[PDB]
């Protein structure tokens, strides 16, 4: 069970840990969370009280290094820095725990929720997606523009996620347009699964990655990822069975994990209502449907 | 994005465009079976391919055996009008090749768009006007040719024939349109107004009657007279 300890917490900001969220107040003694489960990525993200604007946080992976938050006065934010010196570190943590001056990653031992939501994500593929290779961290926030958004402008601060276009060349193989743009397979299975991602893991990942960027900062960009490799599926009329029956695991705990409130923004209507109802794959995604059609009628 | 009322003037500027219709692509006639069930027999079709400002006419005829073992067919006419509308822009000199193209159909989009990928410099546009390319087929000579055909077939007219010897494009469009809207509204009526002084012949190399600019006025004024009836029938105002 490993700790990300704080230095202080000098603003009130509303800390999210993964799919959990703590109110601090200015100056409240805080210094960090503990009991962190180790197997799985996590993200640590902050909302200013003064400035809801600016989602903002960092990914990370307790197994890659020491990491704690420190708030920058110039900069304005809470930082994440990894501590080299491991004895300072394991002193720093002790310290704090021993003045329980930490909150507890609250996972009740039956809830499954964070591994449904991060099977896929490993920590070495959000570094490729997120660039700044001098840290074992990733930070991503609310404003972060896509490459293929900044195609239709700062290069170092974008999210490269896999482009997907269903009008482009890449897409469409010349002589097979009216069947590669109805059937999207060969673009799925040969392009996308064996060209790009290797494999099905590595596509699953970025789309799980994309939906939680979209969840907890806004960001636009992952949204427009996230249901575009939900579609790229959906309309291929030839997917492994084993893909569609995972996809169905991961959309369920995705559509499941939303605030209610937040259906109005984070879901595309064309998309969903596509692929649950005129999809090749509209009778393959039962679970998904279901909860869609309980959680979310007024969208279908 | 969409030509419509506002940007009409565009049809006749100096930038090379062409506007697709594709209503007659997949044309079928209706009848009962033996056993009392319907059926389709396809007939020839035809896409219609005009550049508005100098009346150059690419009639690519659509022989009955390309829909032969297909399903699907009014949706495979919208991408067999896409593959041979991009065929023709590979086929002319650079210097030829639209800069533009407007689908008279909005679902006409889509297949154009990807079987122009290799042209991203050609514009699709869809348009807000309601155009009545669909009547191409009442004009006596392309019906013809599109009827004989007996194997996929591309046909070159000048739809205006010599008007612009007199006249603008813009004029020679605003005619072949409300000659169009004529013979969409009332066939019968419209070829009656064309042929009714028989000493007014069509040339061998043209696809209308030989009037003069005078007869034009008075051609053109039976047309609206025509259109405008129709309309208080159809309408009971």
């Amino acid at each position: 069970m490993n700790t990300v300890p704080f230095t202080s917490a000098p603003i009130e900001v509303t800390i999210g840990i993964d799919q959990y969220s703590f109110n601090v107040k200015e100056n409240q003694p805080f210094h960090g969370i503990k009991d962190i489960p180790i197997g799985h990525v996590h993200v640590i993200h902050f909302q200013h009280a003064d400035n809801s604007s600016m989602r903002y946080g960092y990914w990370f992976d307790c197994r890659m290094g020491n990491f704690y938050i420190q708030y920058d006065p110039k900069d304005g934010l809470y930082k994440m820095m990894e501590e080299r010196d491991g004895a300072k570190f394991e002193n720093i943590v002790h310290n704090f725990k021993e003045r329980q001056m930490m909150v507890s990653y609250p996972k009740i031992d039956e809830d499954d929720t964070w591994y449904n939501l991060t099977e896929f994500v490993q920590m070495d593929k959000i570094r490729k997606i997120v660039r700044k290779d001098e840290n074992q961290f990733s930070y991503v926030d609310s404003s972060m523009t896509t490459v293929q958004e900044n195609e239709l402008s700062d290069p170092a601060h974008s999210l490269n996620y896999t482009v997907i276009n269903f009008k482009s060349r890449e897409a469409i193989r010349p002589g097979h347009e009216m069947e590669d743009f109805l059937d999207k397979s060969y673009y799925l299975n040969t392009v996308m699964l064996q060209g790009i991602f290797k494999n099905s893991s590595n596509y699953f990942g970025e789309l799980q990655f994309a939906f939680l960027n979209a969840m907890f900062f806004g960001n636009y960009g992952s949204s427009l990822q996230w249901h575009a490799m939900i579609e790229l599926i959906c309309s291929s009329a030839t997917v492994p069975k084993h893909m569609l029956d995972k996809l169905d695991e991961i959309l369920y705990y995705q559509i499941k994990t939303l605030p209610e409130q937040y259906s109005d923004i984070l879901l595309n209507e064309r998309v969903w209502n596509i692929c649950l109802y005129s999809s090749f794959q509209k009778n393959s995604l039962h679970n998904t449907e279901k909860i869609m059609e309980n959680k979310y009628p007024e969208l279908l | 994005g969409a030509m419509n009322s506002s940007n009409y003037a565009e049809l006749f500027n100096n930038d090379i465009k062409l506007f697709v219709d594709d209503t007659n692509v997949y044309r079928v006639t209706v009848h009962k079976t033996f056993e009392g069930n319907v059926a389709t027999k396809a007939i020839n079709g035809c896409i219609f391919t005009l550049n508005p400002k100098t009346g150059h006419l690419f009639l690519k005829i659509i022989h009955t055996s390309v829909w032969a073992g297909q399903k699907r067919l009014s949706q495979l006419a919208k991408w067999k009008t896409a593959e041979e509308v991009s065929a023709l822009v590979r086929s002319l000199p650079k210097e030829e090749q639209p800069k533009q193209i407007i689908v008279t159909r909005k679902a006409m989009l889509d297949p154009l768009e990807v079987h122009m990928l290799d042209f991203p410099n050609i514009a699709i546009r869809p348009t807000e006007l309601r155009l009545p390319f669909s009547a191409a087929m009442s004009i006596d000579k392309l019906s013809d040719v599109v009827m004989k055909a007996t194997e996929p077939q591309m046909v070159l007219f000048n739809i205006y024939d010599d008007w612009l010897d007199r006249i603008s494009s813009y004029t020679a469009f605003s005619r072949l349109t409300l000659l169009l809207r004529a013979l969409k509204t009332n066939e019968e009526s419209a070829k009656m107004i064309l042929l009714s002084d028989p000493t007014i012949t069509i040339k061998s190399y043209h696809l209308w009657p030989s009037f003069t600019d005078e007869q034009w006025i008075t051609i053109e004024s039976q047309m609206r007279d025509l259109i405008l009836t129709e309309y208080g029938r159809k309408y009971n105002v």
